[PDB]
């Protein structure tokens, strides 16, 4: 397939070829043009707070070690020994000054440097140039209010610029709330879906909720429970959708601070969120204080998703075109009482974790949609994302980005796929930029 | 067990050994086997309401954890060691049962098939609470659906059971430390 | 069980629960466990003639079905719900045993290896026929052949056993509703 | 591999490259040139008799919904939602007026039309062109005496023409017997063989029976039991072999009406078949009435096989080059007593179903022959099908098609593979026809 | 069993049938079940020293074989039929236990997870040595490590147990004929 | 990938691209340029001593039957029927005059000839040219002191020439000891590593032993036990390393006759080896008699490895780029007492067999190093094998081949990979020879 020319996503992001969820050659191409190019979620300050603390993380199909340095910075390195290529670290988290390889005993610092080699003097003499044998380092590591992302491509935009218009929506919860903590360890489960299926669903899919999650809505008694079985459409002005130049997007459901949480947590959460909002009105204005306590379903392009207020944080780790390893953390506000934090974390896993009854509702949707992309008569078929097209705006006086002023639509699909197509057909960041110079015009046609 | 000598053994695991190696009450082993076989039968036929009514105590904690992989020699890193795949009280179990039985649970059509294999039953009365029964058992749980999906789960269960309404022994605590860190069964949406 | 409330439970399954929850006769559970362990041992060593002679009644029905996947809410479509993978009388079982033992059964060389795991045994005497014993049990059956072929089968068995020649209890009915609709084990050419 | 030029099957069908049973690139090519082009078995009238009755079926690797319309016709559609591509129907059979998608709730009629969309007015307004969003329909659906076949290619010959000279042999049982019923549901098992291995075996392989099935012949006491261990060759004139332009073929074993059925059913069947034959002599002539009660081992190209009289009906559903999902039905004569029909159906599954002791004999044959096609030193080796070559005729006054007047030979292999090669090397039906204009001359050389 | 008639049955297998079909001592079956469940519990928590001390006799032979695939009709070729995956005395078992417990056993970090399922227990006293207990049982052994590695082992065990120090019954022989010729579990580095 | 031009191994064998352990296209290319070209281990005289004795063996991914002929020679044939390609023999060893196919009953001799066809007269008449239908024969089969190797390529060097300078080292144990016997049957286990990972480790890796095998060294009390945890470097002159033109190489550890064997066998072995050495001094000279009782870790290129004195014999049978089937035999000296032979064989399996506690130490090393070769950021990374480079010699007066006069280094890696690269980039033996005309100069640079 010639990725320079093949129209995988149509103009304005209105449709995508079904093969994108099934084609293994495209998956291999995405490793280069999506995962090796873009910012990928690694960890949170809260999981590696002290010098020498480390975690392992995936970046695409690669595994990295992410380590808190003595100077307080974070550096990340391929989890691969520079000698004969053994995996260096076999655990998920810990604290160490360095990492010794279990094959021949080479010792690397927490800073990636090759510090020792057994019997170096007797064996290598002075001939081993250890200065050139440090672990392969992730070129870019940056933080968004404690959330640490990495990028293999030195040419990437700064993380803040990469978030584009999405950042404005995230800041009330990520910054002005006093900050968030990631509660580990994550749940980890493999699903037989393409990584794009959950990514697209979280970025932009409010339409499915009433039908897909009918049983979870009815059974759990959450705040959004009137939606069960499409019994009731959200009212006028219940929310909006947004997207951005580099593909990140989200839905906003006004006031839904208790999110997916079952009635057991609703009163406590609605009190806590409302109290903080009252304080934030004075600091950031009524609209943004309201956004703070509004439910955001967001994907940070390509494969990191979250539900603010529900407190869900997801990584869709790619394995192959129909296999994805799903990592599920809880996010909590630092200033919540510890007992509430504990109960919130358990409720996140209860709802969307490995035995998450809500997330179970989505399994067949994402698995069969992905697997159908391999089937001969479906490969060249068009997946549709035209809901709300012709009603999106850009440059709004109150809400930035390309915005659909309705709770339910496919605005965020279109922006996600526009960015995806621009990357897949480009060889580097400069080419992506050239391909994206009229991004918002494209999205707001008709 | 001396865990200074038996270097791979956790303090928790050593405590549980001591509980059962002490007790032997063959009739209790038989009562426990019956209890667990009947529970498994109810679950296998998806009689989830019957299971709640006949097998689960109002004060239950139903807990399945997943422990982060850490170095055997790790001694400094002290953050949350595990997450709760399940950590349910009776009401939370009831929510899960209602979700299973809801006619708009699309994933339950066509009907799933469950087969459970319960082995290695051990039983001991609590030393202090003479009405609390400790039962340990292992389960293989086979779930089949939609023609060609098959998932097999493997776990050890540490249970506490207590006589409740009508003198019927009911589950008051189940603890499972799930042995596979990354699940390869789509989800863990089964009652172990 | 109330199957109007326990919406996922079949009438057939509810009837079988009632049979065992009523009975308790611990000695019967033990007799049944012995019977099934000995049967499995004979099968595992491929003593198929011995199995017929010692374990299978002349009036046997040996039945394994595969049920078509239908909507949980289906109420109009009424055609044959299942096919018979096995539905054998004694003579038909004997034909199968002779096929196994024939020295021109090329697929039996090199010799196959079977290991069976029988669990969750329950036993109850029939209410009306005082000489008919109902036994339920689950089986995992592992078949290995030709270096790297391994097939694992999982099933629940609803049996009726009756005392026959010499007062030896023998199988008069076995019913299995096979849980996997599409087999991923090459064939189901094993005695569950 | 250049499929226009590569000789995968030699002239006259005399040999085939072993790689055809192992090569995954060829398997992908077959999805286009075999499965997307040719007629494939779907279901029988007897399984969807009433309006709204439906089944799911495979066509190659694609899944279709096959539905009885209100006007009595049958239409078939891809089992894939037109929105985001989820599998629409998750059951094997039922009755419904339509199908609702469990992802976002789109509702399709039994006629494939998009009938409803949740909240269409509020969400799409008048902008959704539902008329263009019906399920992707199978272009061609036709019946052969209640047996329903589909074809994705509008350019295919009519089913009757496609059966060619094979139809003449099938008609006594399929038509003049009063008709057949398919007894469901089928057994379903996956085997580690290429779909062509069982297809070729059923189309044309009487030679294997005495040796492969020695134990089943000896143990079951069936009518063909004298063959066990090659103890006895069938006598002179015991049968014939035939093949046809579009690849379908069969063996004929004169008078073998009880087929694989064990001695328990032999007397009853031989009585029933003989009685009907006596009536058919007057209607269709002695030869064709004899064919009615003669055992036919047939493959309807590419991947549907049957044994008449034994009452076996098979679909070899392709998964990959070394994986096939085998569907096994029983076929019975409508006017048989119900109790006999029941016992016949059980006997079919007993012999050739998922625990079929006869079919078990074939497993290693087909699996290892297929898997050997992947092995390096075997890929370019030649599978031989020369038995009887130089003795076949065409245009015989009594028996049509290319015919070998002997019970045992490889005539039907040659015709199968001639058609296969003509398809694999052609881009469309017109090219297949051009490649087949001297089909019978090729088969009857020397 | 007549192995001239039951053509697929080995002389060895026929001898073992006879041992258990003769005995029935229900209390012995229960003692054996306890012994094996406790052994499995010790192994599952990786209390390998405790296992040696409490379960393994000083005179043990711990043997697991792998038999070469030969023609069922083979009668001329007479070379070594099997190799020993294990064939250990007590000291050799101790070496293996020390290797498990060594803090430089890198493959044991992060800690492995074992779950064992013991079924089909049969027990009979030896005819000649009144203090020797024959026990047969089957095991499924599940080993999980490093996030996504899962290996499942299946075997039948022919054991001899004898009362030793303190009157505690200990294993004096274990024999396993491993059913899979080519292992697909990375290694067989588990105590069956 | 263009294998004529792609530098997979750098000059002097100093590094290799990590992708060589992961790339499936390269694996397929190796089937042609490595496995179909080079000598591969089949069996030993001791396993097929009598006429009609046979074993099955793999040669690359192909399976062969290896059979003792009536005249005492050995011939080997593809285990694939010449009719429809079924696997002929389903057992690992036996004795027979021939092999009958279970599909249609064709009978082949032990000499590969097609001897009978069922009903040949009635079916084929005189038309079947059986003389052309013998099993596909392995072109070359030769013995090295009872160890039987095969080669599909008629153009290969004789086995003795192929062993090159390695033969000199092997002869004291293989020839002058009175000869070795292979003790079967082998252990067989699948590992998730590329075949090159264990091949390279056995050919040349003494460096890993102290660290990788720390626990086995400490626990087993073997003769090399002072190495545990890199507690002690072997002394000066403790051994050497060698390599050869056609890729075979080994390490030599002076005097280590008891090898990996636990202290239970050490005294008996050290006595036996020493006694034979005293006799061999007179016959072959002190140096070579010492080599006899010195531990050799050798790979006979490509995929057969051994540890003399430990008595380990391995075949690394390739399955795919990250899957290998490991066959483990014991080798014993024919004149050892039978009871010692038995205990030695058990000790081999105890240490390096399917539950071999030593070999278990290597699993993660080889599996993760191989699997990392698939990971995107590692494919183009360089595996290093520069230890000892610039200190190797060729043409030494005492020790032949390219030799590093130190126990620990990467000399043998370099020679292995130099040969590998020369094959991968060549179309035939003549091209390999042209690519290897300065092989030792390349290895001894700097
Ligand atoms: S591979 Fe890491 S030290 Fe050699
Ligand atoms: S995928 Fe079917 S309604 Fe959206
Ligand atoms: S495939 Fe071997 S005789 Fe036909
Ligand atoms: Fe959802
Ligand atoms: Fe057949
Ligand atoms: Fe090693």
């Amino acid at each position: 397939m010639n990725y320079n020319n093949k129209i995988l996503v149509s103009e304005s992001g209105l449709s995508q070829k079904h093969l994108i969820h099934g084609d293994e050659e495209l998956f291999q191409h995405e490793l280069k043009t999506i995962f090796a190019r873009n910012w990928l979620f690694l960890t949170h300050d809260s999981l590696i707070p002290a010098p020498g603390d480390y975690v392992t993380a995936k970046m695409g199909i690669d595994e990295v070690i992410v380590s808190r340095q003595n100077d307080g910075s974070i550096r990340a390195f391929l989890n691969v020994c520079r000698h004969r290529g053994k995996t260096l670290v076999s655990v998920e988290a810990g604290n160490a000054k360095g990492f010794v390889c279990s094959y021949h005993g080479w010792g690397f610092g927490s800073n990636g440097e090759l510090q020792s080699v057994p019997f170096e003097k007797d064996l290598y003499g002075e001939s081993l140039n250890k200065k050139c044998l440090g672990l392969k380092e992730v070129a870019r590591v940056e933080s968004f209010h404690g959330f640490i992302y990495g990028c293999f491509d030195q040419e990437a935009p700064p993380l803040m610029d990469y978030l584009g218009d999405a950042a404005w929506y995230l800041e009330p919860m990520f910054k002005h709330s006093g900050g968030l903590e990631l509660v580990g360890p994550p749940g980890k489960v493999v699903i037989k879906a393409n990584w794009k299926a959950p990514a697209e669903n979280f970025v932009g899919d409010a339409y499915h909720v009433g039908w897909t999650h009918a049983s979870s809505l009815r059974s759990g008694e959450s705040i959004f429970s009137s939606l069960a079985g499409n019994a009731a459409l959200p009212p006028e002005g219940a929310g909006l959708q947004m997207t951005s130049k580099y593909g990140s997007g989200m839905g906003v459901l006004w006031d839904g601070y208790s999110g997916v949480h079952s009635a057991d947590l609703v009163p406590e959460l609605m009190a806590f969120g409302g109290a903080k909002q009252e304080r934030l009105n004075k600091e950031i204005g009524d609209v943004r204080a309201r956004i703070y306590r509004s439910h955001l379903n967001c994907t940070v392009f390509p494969n990191n998703s979250m539900l603010t207020c529900s407190g869900v944080f997801k990584v869709w780790n790619p394995i192959d075109a129909n296999t994805t390893e799903v990592w599920t953390y809880a996010i909590v506000e630092k200033d919540m009482p510890e007992d509430l934090k504990r109960r919130l974390a358990d409720s996140v896993q209860r709802t969307v974790g490995p035995a998450g009854f809500w997330e179970s509702d989505d399994n067949d949707n994402m698995e069969t949609a992905s697997q159908n992309g391999k089937k001969y008569q479906s490969r060249d078929s068009d997946l549709l994302s035209n809901l709300g097209f012709g009603e999106d705006v850009y440059g709004d006086a109150v809400y930035p980005g390309v915005v659909g002023k309705s709770a339910i639509g496919e605005t965020s699909y279109r922006g996600f796929y526009r960015a995806y197509q621009a990357h897949v057909s480009s060889s580097n960041w400069a080419e992506f930029e050239h391909a994206s110079s009229t991004w918002h015009t494209e999205l707001t046609k008709t | 067990i001396n865990i200074q000598e038996d270097k791979l053994v956790s303090a928790h695991d050593a405590e549980e050994i001591l509980r059962f190696f002490n007790c032997h009450d063959s009739a209790l082993q038989q009562e426990a086997t019956t209890l667990l076989t009947q529970e498994a039968h109810l679950l296998d036929i998806q009689a989830y309401r019957a299971w709640l009514e006949h097998c689960v105590g109002s004060e239950v904690q139903y807990q399945v954890i997943s422990r982060e992989l850490r170095a055997a020699s790790e001694r400094r890193y002290k953050l949350n060691e595990a997450m709760n795949v399940y950590n349910e009280n009776f009401q939370q179990l009831k929510v899960r049962v209602e979700h299973q039985l809801d006619p708009q649970n699309w994933g339950n059509s066509p009907k799933l098939r469950f087969t459970r294999f319960i082995t290695n039953v051990q039983a001991a009365m609590d030393v202090n609470d003479k009405e609390l029964l400790h039962i340990r058992s292992n389960v293989i749980l086979h779930r089949a659906r939609r023609g060609n999906q098959v998932d097999v789960f493997y776990a050890a269960r540490e249970d506490k059971w207590k006589r409740g309404e009508g003198g019927v022994r009911k589950l008051v605590q189940r603890f499972v430390d799930y042995p596979e860190r990354i699940l390869q069964t789509h989800n863990l949406m089964v009652f172990l």
